[PDB]
DNA sequence: TCGGATGTATATATCTGACACGTGCCTGGAGACTAGGGAGTAATCCCCTTGGCGGTTAAAACGCGGGGGACAGCGCGTACGTGCGTTTAAGCGGTGCTAGAGCTGTCTACGACCAATTGAGCGGCCTCGGCACCGGGATTCTCGA
DNA sequence: TCGAGAATCCCGGTGCCGAGGCCGCTCAATTGGTCGTAGACAGCTCTAGCACCGCTTAAACGCACGTACGCGCTGTCCCCCGCGTTTTAACCGCCAAGGGGATTACTCCCTAGTCTCCAGGCACGTGTCAGATATATACATCCGA
């Protein structure tokens, strides 16, 4: 199942990732296909603020999701 | 002295058994106690409300699943039904 | 007993005198002892691993007020059953807006 | 030397955060509590653990409120609390009339 | 008395809440908003003590009254 | 040609609205999302009609409420309009999950 | 029959005239989705319990008595439909 | 099939207190209804108090204390008044 | 005085309270004197409601009672309003505020 | 500040469908009496709460330099209110029809009580190992330059 | 960007008291069994929810146009914050006393339960006026020269 994350800038990226697949494995997933590090990576979903650790199965992100994400310097 | 009861040897039990060497405190064992005891107030509370709601005067399994599946939420109703109805079975095949 | 029959940890006599003298009916059921205690039991058994991953993840081998409230309130369904009420001796999770953050 | 305002304060609220004891001092709590329950009777006298009990209720109650109220404040596009932000809060709540 | 509760201790408890900076009027609120809290909370203790039948306030009357305004506490015996 | 000041019929219909008290949702799209959200949890279900009646009543109070605190938090906020952010942060205080 | 894309059914106007109910007087052009959403999550909620509670009762209609039992249950309990 | 309700009494009330007042149906289902919610709540306030204070009898006292439980100051007084009133009128015949 | 509510001068039945009390499961056993007391408590709240929804509708130069004058009736009593501060009740309405910043200068 | 166009509150006929009232009856409530278990009353004991005194020290209180933050004013370019014309689906009025809610009789398996019995669970003791406290050293930001 | 100084975390050593285990004992959970009734089932009967067809029109959709409001930039003035010194009362540690909570034993009286009789309230039915519709008019209010 693959889900999408779009920036401020209005690009949204593909992410391909699992019910097990973790935040942090995600924002390993941002670093390998845009580089940005995961501490300016911010991310709402539904408004909730996730932290890292939990799986997506926890929080039961459907597909085709798109997230809203921005680069906190 | 007052024979009160609690439910620490039953949770020692379910602490051993799912992990070998770890140890607890007092304050645990009280806050598992009342956490237990308010469980189960609410879901018989339930139960009793919809069986006598429902124009009968006998609670059986039915309708504590219904009020399983009513407070619990979606998973943990889904995995409590299974392990209820796993415990039902296995009771009534032996006598 | 009864408990041996259904492999089970929590007593169901126990169970069974309660609901009947908390007189919630007229009379009861023979099935409904075991499905209760089943339920309480797998409900106390998630809290109690929960509570002991995260006592083990601070070095640590007896369970506090504090692991059990960090246990709680990191799982979302846990914490959302347990919504209006409070743990004494628990605390607050360690949370901090981004604004307040230095630049 | 001197530290530059914002640093200690973040300081403290890792550390008091961090933490999991009371803060609030434990006898004007209950010289206040005696007071306040000499209106609706007399010579009453009081166990310790039911003191306890309300010093950590009123506890936990202040630090929803506080959390609440900031919040509120820095949706206001601010840093500092301000008691408007407290009243707001409360309204919203629904406690307040 | 009621001014017991020093303004050092409830800068340190709103620290714990998570804020940094404090006006001046904030103390003045929450002493008025712990002050109707204790109200409320000992007056359902003192009645409830009172058809207890009894002269002395015990933490079980404290935890009922606390419940029965949908704020229940674990860690009492209730 | 008339033309009112923006702001005065939006009075108008503030007062007139306020002074009412019937329900204001048209009745056949809530009757089919229902049964359309009812579909999914059970197959084949009929509907009585006053079930569809209360249901409308609910939400139209619920959202009544949402709308009147999404107002206050915009007013607080030095603002006039309100916007989502509004609803969100409404939605938070209130207690309930965002 | 299937049914879909509902959610539409809820026209804008209504939308605004709820709020002008409330007392509102200046809308953003944005607030409409976010309303339909909440509308949605309420009605899952409230037609989830419902169902449940006209399942225990093994029939296949719903009642407008049930409704108010899941609404009861919300704490938010409703006058004018009996019980 | 009997449906019962709280209606003749209603009437009888709205007669003695306003004398040319009338009531539609919709608002006497809801006097109903609130009378039954009043009646639960109640009922149920003394039966808790009652198990809680372990006793298995409920009597004129709990129900006093479940007055001044839930309704406010002023409504709590004149009603537990009007309670007392109503008792001794009935113990003395 | 053969029926007990005339006995005690009240309007409210005891004889129907006393059996719902006794077949609602609340106690194992009743007394003789909770019905009475019960019945008193329900005849008075419901006056007082009666009665302010009777002048509310007075004052809009009508006979009858709808739900509206309830609403306002209720919603226009503090202590009322706090005892129902979680009910809905239908077609009542809201009541006529606006903001005062809101209004035109 | 004014005046015309607009919207709103007021007066009046009228015709209708919901509301107050008369009637029969039948099922729940009241009179009469029992019988026993639950509650009220009276001692008695002893455990927990109130009270008070000495110290010590950590916390509380008061004053001061100051840089960061709340608040007001100005400019602008856009997002939404308003009016108009066009399209379209909601609502109303009958018409069929069948699935299913609701009530009735049966007979049957399931749950309460009671008498004998025992071992699982609760109270008291102990002992020792996990955790608290203190001295010491390594690391890392955090404000100045 | 590069410099140092407290602040913080990690490590080792030492001491102490709460938890885990053990032993003795009394009461609640089993067990074999009878008897009454709650309800699962079969049937049947009438009602209301669903599908639909046609007509009407008030409501919905899209467009042009204009303005006032959310937002960024600038400045000022002032007020909590971080240190440093002086003042105090909280807490510990201990010692004394008693009165109110918890328990036991005795007695009496209040209510569940049963029977017989009867009238209070409910379903059914009917006349009728309070209020919604429609109409017409005078008063209040809003934009602009």
């Amino acid at each position: 199942m693959q889900i999408f994350v779009k920036t401020l800038t209005g690009k949204t990226i593909t992410l391909e990732v699992e019910p097990s697949d973790t935040i942090e494995n995600v924002k390993a997933k941002i670093q390998d296909k845009e580089g940005i590090p995961p501490d300016q990576q911010r991310l709402i979903f539904a408004g909730k603020q996730l932290e890292d650790g939990r799986t997506l199965s926890d929080y039961n992100i459907q597909k085709e999701s798109t997230l809203h994400l921005v680069l906190r310097l | 002295k007052t024979r009160k009861e609690s439910y620490a040897i039953y949770v020692y039990k379910v602490l051993k058994q799912v992990h070998p060497d770890t140890g607890i405190s007092s304050k645990a064992m009280s806050i598992m106690n009342s956490f237990v005891n308010d469980v189960f107030e609410r879901i018989a509370g339930e139960a009793s409300r919809l069986a006598h709601y429902n124009k009968r005067s006998t609670i059986t399994s039915r309708e504590i699943q219904t009020a399983v599946r009513l407070l619990l939420p979606g998973e943990l109703a889904k995995h409590a039904v299974s392990e209820g109805t796993k415990a039902v079975t296995k009771y009534t095949s032996a006598k | 007993t009864r408990s041996s029959r259904a492999g089970l940890q929590f007593p169901v006599g126990r169970v069974h005198r309660l609901l009947r003298k908390g007189n919630y009916a007229e009379r009861v059921g023979a099935g409904a002892p075991v499905y209760l205690a089943a339920v309480l039991e797998y409900l106390t058994a998630e809290i109690l691993e929960l509570a002991g991953n995260a006592a083990r993840d601070n070095k640590k081998t007896r369970i506090i007020p504090r692991h059990l409230q960090l246990a709680v309130r990191n799982d979302e369904e846990l914490n959302k059953l347990l919504g209006r009420v409070t743990i004494a001796q628990g605390g607050v999770l360690p949370n901090i807006q981004s604004v307040l953050l230095p630049k | 030397h001197r530290y530059r305002p914002g640093t200690v304060a973040l300081r403290e609220i890792r550390r008091y955060q961090k933490s999991t004891e009371l803060l609030i001092r434990k006898l004007p709590f209950q010289r206040l509590v005696r007071e306040i329950a000499q209106d609706f009777k007399t010579d009453l006298r009081f166990q310790s653990s039911a003191v306890m009990a309300l010093q950590e209720a009123s506890e936990a109650y202040l630090v929803a409120l506080f959390e609440d109220t900031n919040l509120c404040a820095i949706h206001a596009k601010r840093v500092t609390i301000m008691p408007k932000d407290i009243q707001l809060a409360r309204r919203i709540r629904g406690e307040r009339a | 008395n009621i001014q017991g509760i020093t303004k050092p201790a409830i800068r340190r408890l709103a620290r714990r809440g998570g804020v940094k900076r404090i006006s001046g009027l904030i103390y003045e609120e929450t002493r008025g908003v712990l002050k109707v809290f204790l109200e409320n909370v000992i007056r359902d203790a003192v009645t409830y003590t009172e058809h207890a039948k009894r002269k002395t306030v015990t933490a079980m009357d404290v935890v009922y009254a606390l419940k029965r305004q949908g704020r229940t506490l674990y860690g009492f015996g209730g």
